[PDB]
């Protein structure tokens, strides 16, 4: 049907959970089993938003650093992003100001980013405390969800609000 | 412990046990196996040969999904790590049939899957090569043989064809070949000197 097919993105460091969090977006599940993402990979998911269907097309990026170009060659068309980070992993953290660049760089079209900081179900190892992402949040103008792909917390919400964000800017 | 002649022995031994299936054709009934079989049965033998000799470490196989062999151009990757647990090499590996799809995406995907393995080598870097491996010729339809892309890239700048055409070009003409240990030789220290191989194509048997 889709009178809008929208284009999204999941960027952010290796092992902040970008393969798990769009797994569980689109068929509700979890493994613990990592594997790294090779390149790039994309998933299409359907949504009854306020009115009307709308096709989500989201590509997962790998987080390594050799595929920094090839992932940078797939912002072209974006209308989204889920800039993600790790709660346990502060080195995920600090590498967010050089995602927004990447994203401001090569990508723009004025697309909306939403920043997420995956994994808050590990609040044994909390490194970063949500008072700083929501700070640097408000200093990047982005929407700030913490989340857990695994425990299935603000997931589909985070989502929701990306494909918010993009249509009131229409 | 060496990485490189397990992998040339383990690409030796899939060739070996993916020649029964080759040039199987039912005329009362779907003639050809799907490529997708041929691929899984090969990949399936070499990582059990790989998983037998303990080189799992050193050694990572990725089959592409439908959504990435679509995109890449390639079939499958191996990727070769260090001692310092570092990538050294990235073979990306596209299969054909010489005998004889993007299904979710909105095309501007209108090219072949030489350009886009092309433009996937080109993205990833230097040290990440391109390889076709054949699965039979006209005549003799079990014949197994790789070819690396730059020799086939080589033969285009003179002969100006589609790289598609190029590569069954380059097959059906060349008589120099080199085998797959002696090309695997190198495999960590340099990395031009597996794109230097020249006008042969790769004999595995
Ligand atoms: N506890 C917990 N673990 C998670 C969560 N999300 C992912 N993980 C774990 O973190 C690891 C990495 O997840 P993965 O999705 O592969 O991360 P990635 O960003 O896709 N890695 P890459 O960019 O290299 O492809 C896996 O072991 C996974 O089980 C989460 O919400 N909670
Ligand atoms: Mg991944």
């Amino acid at each position: 049907n889709f009178d809008y097919m929208f284009k999204l993105l999941i960027i952010g460091n290796s092992s902040v959970g970008k393969t798990s969090f769009l797994f569980r977006y689109a068929d509700d599940t979890f493994t613990p089993a990592f594997v790294s993402t090779v390149g790039i990979d994309f998933k299409v998911k359907t949504v009854y938003r306020h009115e009307k269907r709308v096709k989500l097309q989201i590509w997962d990026t790998a987080g390594q650093e050799r595929y920094r170009t090839i992932t940078t060659a797939y912002y072209r068309g974006a209308m989204g992003f889920i800039l993600m980070y790790d709660i346990t992993n502060e080195e995920s953290f600090n590498a967010v100001q050089d995602w927004a660049t990447q994203i401001k760089t090569y990508s723009w079209d004025n697309a909306q980013v939403i920043l997420v900081g995956n994994k808050c179900d590990m609040e044994e190892e909390r490194v970063v405390p949500t008072e700083k992402g929501q700070l640097l949040a408000e200093q990047l103008g982005f929407d700030f969800f913490e989340a857990s792909a695994k425990e299935n917390i603000s997931v589909r919400q985070a989502f929701e609000r990306l494909v918010d964000a993009i249509c009131d800017k229409m | 412990p060496v990485v490189c002649e397990v992998v040339s022995e383990a690409i030796v031994h899939a060739a070996q046990k993916l020649k029964e299936y080759l040039g199987f054709e039912y005329p009362p009934s779907k003639l050809c196996p799907a490529a997708n079989t041929l691929n899984e049965i090969f990949l399936i033998h070499f990582i059990t040969f790989c998983q037998e000799k303990g080189v799992d470490e050193w050694l990572t196989t990725t089959k592409m999904t439908k959504h990435q062999a679509f995109l890449f151009g390639a079939d499958w990757i191996w990727t070769f790590w260090g001692s310092d647990k570092q990538i050294k090499l990235q073979l990306a590996v596209q299969t054909l049939q010489m005998s004889s799809p993007e299904s979710r995406v909105e095309s501007s995907w209108k090219k072949s899957r030489f350009d886009k393995l092309e433009e996937f080598c080109n993205l990833i870097g230097e040290d990440c090569l391109g390889l076709f491996i054949i699965f039979g010729m006209p005549g003799k339809p079990k014949d197994i043989r790789g070819v690396v892309l730059d020799s086939v890239k080589s033969q285009m700048v003179r002969s100006h064809l589609p790289g598609g055409k190029a590569v069954a070009q380059f097959v059906l003409e060349t008589e120099d070949c080199v085998f797959i240990k002696e090309l695997l030789r190198n495999c960590l220290s340099k990395k031009d000197g597996l794109r230097e191989v020249g006008k042969v194509y790769i004999s595995i048997l």
